[PDB]
């Protein structure tokens, strides 16, 4: 239980962020 | 464009485009659509119009008066300029003439 | 007739001016938030004791990103050290643009205004800021209602008043139709100023400790050959120079970047220089044995 909550609070700023409008853009290549 | 409705459809010089409204002063009949209008910068609104195309085009291509030069001080080619009187000045001057033969009058030369 | 209605006079303690430059620097480019924990007393007295940063929205500034789960959450905390305070206010950055309420800010600051009714909106601009000083003002809401009813007099009573000639147009109408801007000041104990201005006793440890001599030398050797090549410059200048009319002279006999001048501030700095370095040498040498 206790580590599930802390799961629900990361996922909720990482919604924020999704939420439209957003920047569209093209990865030119991954360097790695 | 205008779209009767107190909006319109303008572009300024920064480069998208903007459906603004019209915001009193001059009235839509008395614009003119293609005309350079005045904004207000912080909303964009017609707040009028005194520019007219301000432009050194608009400068160049007006004259109301007529040329400096009168008619046949230039000496021969006689007959060669008496042929553009027929075509361009006579029907302004008179379409009568061109009604009564049943032609529509030249246009252009 | 009316009350005072004169802005505070906001006393953003030390502790809250170094806080809201490190939350503002590191979080751009995004437009930070957090609110300000203070109190108020008198009429124009706010002290703020300490502010803390929300966690980042992706949102922006907006009435979405002000959240009262996270204030909740950090003033129950606090209640368990005592060091809790009330909210009297909030503050953001916009690093986009200088100090002024956007017009989505003015409608989320007036919900702050039911919450407290000498709240703030403090605006730190952090990239723009040069030294954490410039371009940095307070505002507090000023109704629509004020603005018709020629109330505007009775609200800059008893102030000096701040004006921001820069940025004007729409921001500026904006601005001076819904806030009212007043002088801050950092107000700050003298056990702060102490720590402030503490350093520490390696600080002369390392003062003492002397360079490699070679390189000494070095030095004065340059500085003599330094001063070789623009005492020509220098002596072709005052070889004459006696015409009439300074202005003239002043780009015949080169009187702009001045070899005089110049000539005058090698010689001090390497001699100021050369006399800390045969004094230390000295010093250590006798002090030790």
């Amino acid at each position: 239980n206790v580590m599930l909550e802390k799961i629900k609070d990361n996922k909720e700023k990482i919604k924020n962020n999704r939420q439209l409008p957003y920047l569209v853009a093209n990865v030119v290549e991954v360097m790695d | 464009e205008i779209i009767d409705d107190d909006h319109a459809i303008v572009t300024s010089p920064t480069m998208p485009d903007y459906y603004v409204s019209i915001l009193s002063f001059v009235d839509k009949e008395l614009l003119e659509p293609g005309c350079s209008v005045l904004l207000h910068h912080k909303t964009m609104s017609i707040v009028g119009v005194l520019q007219d195309d301000a432009d050194p085009m608009v400068s160049v291509m007006k004259m109301d008066k007529s040329p400096t030069e009168s008619y046949s001080d230039i000496g021969g080619l006689e007959s060669q300029i008496q042929e553009i009187k027929e075509s361009v000045e006579l029907p302004l001057t008179h379409p009568e003439l061109y009604e009564e033969m049943g032609i529509k009058p030249p246009k252009g030369v | 007739t009316g009350r005072d209605d004169t802005k505070e006079t906001v006393y953003i303690s030390s502790i809250a001016l170094l806080k809201m430059l490190k939350h503002g620097r590191a979080g751009v480019p995004m437009e930070v938030m957090g609110l300000m924990l203070g109190e108020f007393v008198d009429d124009y007295t706010v002290n703020v004791v300490d502010v803390f940063a929300m966690p980042q929205s992706g949102t922006g500034v907006s009435v979405e990103a002000v959240d009262d789960v996270f204030q909740a959450k950090m003033m129950d905390m606090l209640k368990q050290t005592g060091r809790d305070q009330m909210v009297v206010g909030w503050y953001h950055s916009h690093p986009g643009f200088g100090c002024w309420l956007s017009s989505v800010d003015v409608n989320t600051q007036k919900s702050f205004e039911q919450l407290n009714s000498r709240a703030v909106a403090v605006v730190v601009d952090p990239i723009q800021s040069v030294k954490g000083k410039v371009v940095i003002d307070a505002f507090r809401l000023i109704d629509t209602g004020a603005l018709i009813n020629n109330l505007e007099p009775r609200q800059t009573t008893s102030n000096t008043g701040l004006l921001n000639k820069a940025n004007i147009q729409a921001l500026i109408h904006g601005l001076n139709r819904h806030y009212y801007s007043l002088n801050i000041d950092y107000h700050k104990t003298a056990k702060e100023t102490k720590m402030l201005m503490n350093l520490h006793k390696e600080q002369w440890q390392s003062g003492l400790k002397m360079y490699d001599y070679e390189e000494k030398e070095e030095s004065n050797l340059a500085a003599t050959k330094s001063m070789v090549k623009i005492a020509e410059q220098y002596s072709k200048r005052i070889e004459e120079e006696k015409e009439l009319t300074e202005e003239e002279l002043k780009t015949r006999y080169v009187g702009r970047q001045d070899p005089k001048k110049h000539l005058s501030e090698t010689a001090d700095e390497t001699l100021e220089n050369n006399i800390v370095s045969v004094l230390t040498a000295g010093v250590n040498s006798v002090a030790i044995k």
